[PDB]
């Protein structure tokens, strides 16, 4: 399965008001048998394409280092 | 807007798409979308 969906279905596993970081994303993935490791820099991409296609929020910092939200709109 | 949760998540079936602002210019009925 694409990394959009894992990325996907994390952000809306651990859903709050805050929002998911690139550390705890690493954390739910790793969970859920995913090599956050060798993949690191498709999760980068798969994330900024997520955020490139207005699907997550950007809440706090910039780019992939920041904190995501599910963007119910 | 049509809020998928009633105001633990209990979802009401809504759907969550934003509502346009209607008008009418004649015989042809104008929706504005103000996206975000
Ligand atoms: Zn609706």
């Amino acid at each position: 399965p694409p990394v959009s969906e894992l990325i996907t279905k994390a952000v809306a596993a651990s859903k709050e008001r805050s929002g998911v970081s690139l550390a705890a994303l690493k954390k739910a993935l790793a969970a859920a048998g995913y090599d956050v490791e060798k993949n690191n820099s498709r999760i980068k991409l798969g994330l900024k394409s997520l955020v490139s296609k207005g699907t997550l929020v950007q809440t706090k910092g910039t780019g992939a280092s920041g904190s995501f939200k599910l963007n119910k709109k | 807007v049509c809020e998928a949760d009633a105001p633990k998540v209990v979802s009401r079936g809504g759907c969550g798409n934003t509502q346009p602002v209607v008008r009418k210019d004649g015989m042809k009925l104008w929706g504005t979308w103000k996206k975000s």
